[PDB]
């Protein structure tokens, strides 16, 4: 219950002073004023993608070291942050990483 | 089964339905294809965690990186699409008739 | 630094695990005792309240096997409170 | 493309149809279909034209709602038995769906249309994958869980294949569609003695995976995909239009070619189940594929069609395709029925 | 013996990061092999007592399972205390 | 009394942004050879009150907008994030206690990648836009290197916990042993929150995505994105400058952890004044080609390290 | 599997996770350890053909501790009947059930 | 009220998904599966998934859902059949929460309860871990060959998507 | 001088300082004096629990020592 209040408290405070700063000024009456597709963004957003579903296979990895095979968990542990160094040196070989044109 | 699993697995099929009937976008289809996958995720993570099936915790997980891997591709496919034809709509997609 | 003080804490943690060690048999003996009563007095309350139903036998098992069996959330709290229940379900959960 | 990623990518579409071939978990089926989707997209791009862009697009959306539905199926068996081995399911409403999750991806009508413009959007190497090798993964799963499909259903997709598949032939001209229309219509014999004999899916899978090979081999030694290109063949190659009748021949089912003989063991295990309307039916429906298949023989081997004045050209040079084992496909193709009593291999 | 040492004298002049990644990564691969105290890691993983130590029913012929914890038989942390 | 506890948390956040304004001025002005705010109250004590009042009753524009409700959400998810990723704070005791707290922070910071996507939607100018895709493809390129040093860190740790990292630190800071990726750490929380010199979308001459918001609502990001600042470097000093809790005297150690946060601080604003802007290839290069790299091939040393010392610190 | 390469090398590729009655880090049961341990039991060896048959009492056992359905059928009889004399002063809960 | 929490949730997963479902325009489809997403993790929390749950947050709406908020801004040009689904599902969904709680049993396929999620959960729990996080640090001891095929699979996404990519 | 940027930051420390200073004393004003009691793991919450049921009044923080046993 105690998170629920603080996320409450957080979003409903936020909402008020959006509110109020739009109406704050109202309550004043000024004059009425009157009167490409990128393919390298793209490619950051998908390499940050795979970049970061792998990183979810690496998160229990504190928990992992605590196991009686430490033989095996840290020769997987080895493996998949090497094959994700090797996705790195394909992209940047391949001129992945570059912003030029 | 429970009265939970009633409104994920209603969540399912109005996904399903959603992805059998196009209606311009390419992309408002992918959305209803991922949200599949959401449900597939919560129904089974309810299910091994309520059994203390402790080794199939990992599961979700691997669902979860696969689906957001298969997404990606379809990410990159609409990309293409757009770069032809200026737009993501499916009507343009019909050279294939003959 | 770092290895020394990370292997006096794995030494403490020892300590503090065995201390839970030499504790469960009293804290088992006590759940057994207090899980057994709850379905007791259930069983009071079904005879009350299903005395006069047609066809209805009290604390009848659903399993054929005559192996114990590990009572659900809904055996036990059935009848309870709605406080007592919502702190054994979400207690844990919801603390801090 | 280069040759290095393209052996990695076919390597990936071998392991993925492997993975699910060795899995006793229907998370590592899963994962060895979503492995096998993944690889095979960027072969059917590797033209970079319109047309293969847009049967990209329609494959991966089609399998992927596959996919999809195949876990949803897997779920589903859980929750109702509690395990994951690759066996029977225990619930028939996940059969049902496991059932339709494999029929997309396979091609089985009603969900078929997206096999002849898939095969007709992308080369004729990319197309003979598509048509043989990622049947293999499919029927592997059905091999194992039909104990528990639901009869009515899987005799219901048998049927409607053979039949759509004859009829959407006879109105071709493009040779990748009628190939398409081909696997639609053998596919449905493979699924109608499933229940019976699964023995007899194998040597039927078997023997269309020979005869279709060797087909888009002979297609991609000449670079013909319209029926006229075809037609030249006689005044280019006069031997390659002889192995052509040949073949088609044999998948017709006519004898004493090879493509009778899972036509006739089929026939003979459902009749030994007190079939006989269902078989008798099916031989019928399968001469509309023997009737387009003949039209190919007469524009092609039969009768010498207009030919072109820059052909004359071609003559001074020799075929340097690979057409890599074609003399032993060919003759897997047409000389096998007197070796008929080795289908017990496969038990 | 010269080829060597012209090439490792370029990357720790050209690309210092590359050659630091390298040597940093090589030496996490390398040194758990040749470490003597990678032996003591699994032991205290195996010492942690995250479960109750179940009984075993006493049939006569078990000399080297104690009857109390503090008897001498059965393993001892000693080498944990000293580590 | 733990609705009092919330307020006693975010009132004081709300006030110590706001004096940061103030502060920010004056040690920049010292360090170019001037003053800054002392005329506004005593010592400018004065001038951040001003600034709020003006803001706030200044006529806002709200364009014509493509949405006009992306214009409303996008503030209110900057500032609601930003406030709740204070809760699991240990200063030395949380105000909730999570177990994973290490990883709830990861998970809300990764949300405020939101409320810059929404305001480029909502402004409906095709470059605003442009500027909005910009900060993105920052922000999301630089908490891969967060996620992995973090990562590390733990390692020698043994837990998500907030907490634990105060116990993990009881005989020595963690800066001694894991200085590289300090340095790599500090950097990209200047990546993160927009900071020179990576400050494109306040860096004119190349583009902000926040640009057509005035008044009340600009305040409202400017807020958010300042209590980050404190936020990330309490973080900071919490991984890195470990201050010993003695639980008899609280207040012992709020002080000292408070005097660390600051300085840290201070920090941003020093940083601020001595250096140049990166260009926007090169601050993705400094990512992808160097930041990674190192922080992969320490992350292989850190899961290694503890194995093949006997130094794997307890699960609980 | 349609290839038993793991039988034939021996090798364990993903049997650890196929039933939730195998070996579990930390040794942690599931809830249905005993009735999945008990259907396996009888079914082995005999085919499904037969264990269809001869082994539907420990599957019925088994499927009740999964989902739980006939338990819940049960308390909601007796939540009705509890609540029909509540509504008509014929009960009175006992001190503590409140 | 709050003993329900679970089904209340489940209630807003299923109107979020009636939102995007309808298929408005891309930017509010996407904004209505991040309320379910928030909201898919919240019932996850409440049956003891943490890790899981908060693995939704970091992977699913601050990885993927961001990368299509983020493809759609740049390839996607910022009715009365909008409205008609949407209605259409609202109100299936408030006939299946209005039968679920007035009887409490509902037959659709399935045979559905209405007691409350609370009954189902585990009366016992002692240990000196998280169940949970035990089960998915297996995968380094236990699932070898699982690690194996995940790598490879992300590594070939890396090349796949270059190749589709490239254009020429 | 450089010592007048101090005032400015003195209100930001002290603003700093409030939210830990405050959680401290509620948590002990609320738990009898004691620190609140952490309960990351279930036998952590299954002892507090029993602590509840212990004490009499259903508190868990009012201990009860051997002057509670006979
Ligand atoms: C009993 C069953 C018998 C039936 C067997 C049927 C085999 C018939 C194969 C077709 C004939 C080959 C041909 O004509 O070339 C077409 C085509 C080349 O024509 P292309 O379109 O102009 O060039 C394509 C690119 O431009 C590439 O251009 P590139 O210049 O960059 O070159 C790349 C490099 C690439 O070189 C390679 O091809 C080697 C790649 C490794 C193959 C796997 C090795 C197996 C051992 C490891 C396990 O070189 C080549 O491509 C050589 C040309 C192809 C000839 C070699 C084909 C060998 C196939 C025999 C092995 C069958 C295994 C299944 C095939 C994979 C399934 C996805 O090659 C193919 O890709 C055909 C793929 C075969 C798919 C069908 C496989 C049969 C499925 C049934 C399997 C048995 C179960 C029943
Ligand atoms: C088990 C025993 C199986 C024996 C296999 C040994 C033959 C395979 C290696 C021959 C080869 O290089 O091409 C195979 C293979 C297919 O190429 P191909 O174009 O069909 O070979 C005919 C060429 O004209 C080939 O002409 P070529 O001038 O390019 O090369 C001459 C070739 C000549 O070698 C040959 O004799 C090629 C024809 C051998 C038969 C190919 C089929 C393999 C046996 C299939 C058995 C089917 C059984 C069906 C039974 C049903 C009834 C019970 O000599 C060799 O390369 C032998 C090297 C020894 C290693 O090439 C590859 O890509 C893989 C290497
Ligand atoms: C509301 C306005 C929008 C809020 C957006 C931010 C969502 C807050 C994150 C969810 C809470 C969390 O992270 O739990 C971690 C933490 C993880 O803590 P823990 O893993 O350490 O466990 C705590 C308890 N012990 C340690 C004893 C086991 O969760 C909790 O601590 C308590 C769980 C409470 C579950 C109640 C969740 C209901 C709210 C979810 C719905 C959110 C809707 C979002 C709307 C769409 C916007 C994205
Ligand atoms: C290079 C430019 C960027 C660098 C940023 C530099 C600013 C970050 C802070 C660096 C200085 C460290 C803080 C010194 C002031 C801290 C005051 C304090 O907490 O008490 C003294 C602290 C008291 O120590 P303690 O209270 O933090 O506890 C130490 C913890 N053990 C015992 C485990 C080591 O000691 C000092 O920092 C003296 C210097
Ligand atoms: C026994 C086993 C030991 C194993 C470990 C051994 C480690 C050995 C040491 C390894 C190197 C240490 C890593 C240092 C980080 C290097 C990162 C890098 O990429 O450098 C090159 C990078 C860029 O290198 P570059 O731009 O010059 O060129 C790169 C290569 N070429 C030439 C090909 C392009 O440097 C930067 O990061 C730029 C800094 C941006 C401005 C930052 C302002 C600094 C303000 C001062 C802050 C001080 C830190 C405060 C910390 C406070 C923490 C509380
Ligand atoms: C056994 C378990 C571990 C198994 C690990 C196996 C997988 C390794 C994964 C590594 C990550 C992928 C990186 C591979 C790409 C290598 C770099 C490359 O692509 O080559 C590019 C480079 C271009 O050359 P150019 O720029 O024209 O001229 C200057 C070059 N120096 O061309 C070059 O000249 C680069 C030269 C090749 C680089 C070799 C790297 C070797 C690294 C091993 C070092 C280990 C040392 C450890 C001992 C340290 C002791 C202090
Ligand atoms: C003492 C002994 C120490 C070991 C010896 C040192 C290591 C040798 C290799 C170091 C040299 C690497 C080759 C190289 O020089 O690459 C340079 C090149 C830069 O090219 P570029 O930046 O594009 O040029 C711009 C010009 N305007 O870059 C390239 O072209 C490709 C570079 C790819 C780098 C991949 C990085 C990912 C790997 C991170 C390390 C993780 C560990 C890998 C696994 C190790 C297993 C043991
Ligand atoms: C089970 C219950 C299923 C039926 C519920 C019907 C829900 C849809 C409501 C009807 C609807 O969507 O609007 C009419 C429909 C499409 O909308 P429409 O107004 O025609 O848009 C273009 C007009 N120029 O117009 C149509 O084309 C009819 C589509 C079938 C309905
Ligand atoms: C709504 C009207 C309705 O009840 O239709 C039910 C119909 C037949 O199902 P039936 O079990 O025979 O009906 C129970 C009658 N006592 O069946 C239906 O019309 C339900 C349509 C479901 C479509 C399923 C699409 C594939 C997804 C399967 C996953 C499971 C989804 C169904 C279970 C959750 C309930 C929504
Ligand atoms: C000014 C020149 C330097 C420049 C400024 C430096 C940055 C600002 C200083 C760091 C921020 C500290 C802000 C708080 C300082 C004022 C409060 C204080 O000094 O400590 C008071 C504290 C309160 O005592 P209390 O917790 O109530 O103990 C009751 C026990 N029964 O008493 C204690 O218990 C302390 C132990």
């Amino acid at each position: 219950m105690n998170l629920m209040l603080a996320l409450l408290t957080n979003f409903t405070l936020a909402t008020l002073l959006v509110i109020i700063a739009f109406w704050l000024p109202q309550l004043n009456v000024y004059s009425e004023k009157t009167s490409p597709f990128s393919m390298k963004f793209f490619l950051v957003a998908i390499t940050f993608l795979l970049f970061d579903l792998e990183i979810a296979l690496l998160l229990p990895l504190p928990w992992a070291s605590q196991t009686a095979n430490l033989n095996t968990m840290l020769t997987m542990a080895l493996f998949l942050i090497i094959l994700l160094a090797v996705s790195l040196a394909y992209e940047w070989t391949q001129k992945g990483l570059e912003w030029t044109e | 089964m429970s009265m939970v699993y009633m409104n994920i697995m209603m969540a399912f099929t109005v996904s399903l339905v959603g992805l059998l009937m196009y209606r311009s976008h390419l992309m408002s289809s992918l959305l209803c294809l991922e949200g599949m996958m959401l449900s597939l995720f919560v129904m089974a993570a309810l299910t091994i965690l309520n059994s203390h099936f402790t080794l199939a915790s990992m599961m979700p997980i691997i669902l979860l990186v696969f689906a957001a891997c298969e997404a990606a591709l379809g990410l990159s496919l609409l990309v293409m699409v757009s770069n032809t034809y200026g737009t993501d709509y499916v009507q343009n997609l019909n050279l294939l008739q003959c | 630094s770092m290895m020394k003080w990370n292997r006096e804490r794995r030494r403490l943690q020892i300590e503090d695990f065995e201390a839970r060690i030499a504790l469960m048999p009293l804290l088992q003996a006590e759940k057994d005792r207090r899980v057994l009563q709850m379905l007791r007095e259930n069983l009071e309350e079904e005879a009350t309240v299903m005395k006069d139903v047609p066809g209805w036998k009290v604390g009848e098992s659903v399993f054929h096997t005559t192996r114990w069996v590990t009572p659900m959330m809904g055996e036990l709290y059935g009848l309870r409170a709605s406080e007592e229940v919502l702190s054994a379900t979400y207690g844990f959960i919801w603390y801090t | 493309m280069n040759p290095i990623i393209f052996i990695i990518i076919l390597l990936t579409i071998m392991l993925g149809t492997i993975i699910v071939m060795i899995s006793s978990h229907w998370l590592l089926v899963w994962i060895g279909f979503e492995m096998n989707m993944l690889a095979i997209i960027p072969i059917m791009m590797k033209n970079h034209n319109p047309r293969a862009t847009e049967a990209s697009t329609k494959y991966f959306l089609t399998q992927s709602t596959a996919s999809m539905l195949l876990m949803m199926a897997v779920i589903i068996n859980l929750m109702f038995s509690g395990q994951w081995t690759v066996m029977k399911l225990f619930n028939p409403m996940a059969s049902m769906l496991m059932t339709m999750a494999l029929a997309m991806k396979l091609g089985m009508a009603p969900f078929h249309f997206w096999v002849p413009e898939v095969t007709q959007g992308i080369p004729l190497s990319s197309g003979l994958i598509l048509l043989t090798w990622q049947k293999l993964a499919p029927m592997s799963v059905l091999y194992q869980i039909f104990p528990s499909i639901n009869l009515n259903l899987i005799l219901t997709l048998s049927v409607l294949s053979i039949l759509i598949g004859g009829w959407g032939g006879l109105n071709q001209t493009q040779l990748r569609k009628i190939m398409a229309y081909s696997s639609i219509a053998h596919m449905g014999w493979m699924t109608a003695v499933l229940p019976y004999n699964p023995t007899m899916t194998l040597l039927n899978l078997i023997i269309y995976i020979i005869m279709t090979s060797t087909m888009f081999t002979m297609f991609m030694a000449n670079s013909t995909t319209t029926t006229l290109s075809l037609s030249h063949t006689w005044n280019k190659t006069p031997i390659m239009t002889v192995l052509i009748l040949a073949t088609l021949l044999s998948m017709g089912g006519l004898p004493p070619l090879s493509g009778f003989m899972p036509k006739w063991m089929i026939i003979q295990e459902m009749t030994k189940n007190n079939s006989i309307i269902l078989p008798t039916f099916m031989a019928i429906t399968a001469l509309l594929n023997l009737y387009f298949y003949m039209r190919l023989t007469y524009s092609t081997t039969l009768t010498m069609f207009p030919s072109t004045n820059n052909m004359k050209m071609k003559w001074q040079f020799p075929l340097m395709k690979k057409m890599t084992f074609l003399p032993t496909m060919v003759v897997l193709s047409t000389m096998m029925l007197p070796l008929t009593p080795m289908l017990s291999v496969l038990e | 013996a010269e080829r060597v040492a012209a090439f490792l004298k370029n990357v720790w002049a050209k690309e210092p990061v590359l050659v630091a990644s390298f040597a940093i990564a090589g030496l996490a691969v390398i040194l758990p092999t040749l470490s003597p105290y990678t032996k003591y890691s699994l032991m205290i993983n195996r010492a942690t007592p995250y479960n109750y130590p179940v009984p075993l029913r006493d049939d006569g012929n078990m000399p080297d399972v104690p009857s109390h914890p503090q008897d001498p038989q059965g393993p001892s942390l000693e080498w944990l205390k000293r580590l | 009394m733990f609705m009092i506890n919330i307020l006693m948390l975010i009132i004081p956040i709300l006030l110590a942004v706001a004096f940061l304004t103030l502060v920010e001025r004056k040690v920049l002005g010292y360090m170019q050879l001037r003053k800054g705010p002392n005329v506004v109250g005593p010592y400018g004590l004065l001038q951040p009150i001003a600034d709020a009042i003006k803001l706030f009753i200044k006529e806002p524009l709200r364009p014509a907008t493509s949405s006009a409700s992306m214009f409303i959400l996008a503030p209110i998810m900057a500032l609601g994030l930003a406030l709740t990723m204070w809760i699991p704070l240990p200063m030395p005791y949380p105000l909730i206690n999570m177990n994973l707290g290490v990883l709830f922070m990861l998970a809300m910071s990764s949300l405020a990648v939101y409320s810059i996507l929404w305001s480029g939607w909502a402004s409906n100018s095709k470059y605003a836009l442009i500027g909005a895709l910009r900060a993105v493809a920052q922000t999301i390129s630089y908490e891969v290197t967060l996620a992995i040093i973090l990562l590390s860190v733990l390692l020698m740790s043994g837990s998500f916990t907030l907490s634990t990292l105060i116990t993990t630190q009881e005989q020595m800071w963690l800066i001694l042993p894991a200085w590289p990726l300090a340095m790599m750490w500090f950097i990209s929380t200047l990546a993160e929150t927009n900071r020179a010199p990576f400050d494109l979308t306040e860096g004119e001459s190349e583009l902000g995505f926040n640009v057509e918001y005035a008044a009340g609502p600009f305040a409202l990001f400017f807020m958010a994105e300042y209590a980050n600042i404190i936020m990330m470097n309490i973080f900071t000093a919490i991984l890195f400058l470990g201050t010993s809790h003695n639980p008899h005297m609280p207040e012992l150690y709020t002080i000292n952890f408070t005097i660390k946060s600051l300085l840290l601080t201070m920090s941003f604003l020093w940083i601020r004044a001595s250096y140049p802007r990166f260009r926007y290839d090169q601050l993705m290069h400094l990512l992808w080609k160097n930041f990674l790299p190192l922080t992969l091939a320490l992350c292989m040393w850190h899961v290694s390290l503890p194995i093949l010392t006997s130094g794997i610190p307890p699960q609980t | 599997p349609f290839f038993d390469v793991q039988k034939r090398l021996g090798v364990d590729l993903d049997r650890w996770m196929t039933i939730q009655s195998a070996e579990q880090p930390h040794k942690i049961p599931s809830r249905c350890h005993a009735f999945e341990k008990e259907w396996i039991e009888c079914a082995h060896g005999i085919g499904s053909i037969r264990a269809e048959k001869e082994c539907k009492i420990e599957f019925e056992d088994f499927r009740e501790c999964l989902l739980r359905q006939k338990t819940m059928k049960r308390l909601h009889a007796i939540r009705r009947q509890r609540e029909k004399l509540i509504k008509e002063g014929k009960y009175t809960p006992p001190p503590h059930h409140s | 009220m709050m003993l329900y929490i679970v089904f209340i949730l489940s209630v807003i997963f299923v109107m979020g998904f009636v939102g995007f479902s309808s298929k408005p325009s891309p930017i509010y489809g996407g904004l209505g599966l991040i309320v379910s997403g928030g909201v898919g993790c919240g019932i996850v929390l409440n049956f003891g998934g943490s890790f899981l749950g908060l693995m939704v947050f970091l992977i699913y709406l601050g990885g993927m859902m961001v990368v299509f908020g983020y493809t759609t801004a740049m390839a996607t040009e910022q009715n009365k059949a909008v409205l008609g689904a949407f209605v259409t599902g609202l109100l299936m969904e408030f006939f299946m929460v209005y039968y679920v709680l007035k009887d409490k049993e509902v037959e659709v396929v399935f045979e559905f309860n209405g007691l409350g999620d609370w009954v189902i959960y585990d009366t016992g729990d002692s240990g000196f871990f998280s169940e949970e996080a035990m089960g998915i640090a297996a995968l380094y001891s236990y699932g070898t060959w699982l690690v194996i095929v995940t790598g490879w699979s992300l590594l070939i996404g890396v090349v796949v998507i270059m190749e589709i990519t490239r254009g020429n | 001088m450089w010592f007048e940027v101090l005032p400015g930051i003195a209100v930001m420390g002290v603003c700093l300082f409030i939210p830990g200073m405050a959680t401290a004393r509620i948590h002990r004003f609320s738990n009898g004096g004691k620190e609140k009691r952490v309960a990351h793991y279930p036998y952590q919450w299954y002892l507090m629990e029993r602590d509840r049921r212990v004490s009499g009044v259903n508190r868990s923080y009012v201990s009860k020592g051997l002057e509670n046993i006979d």
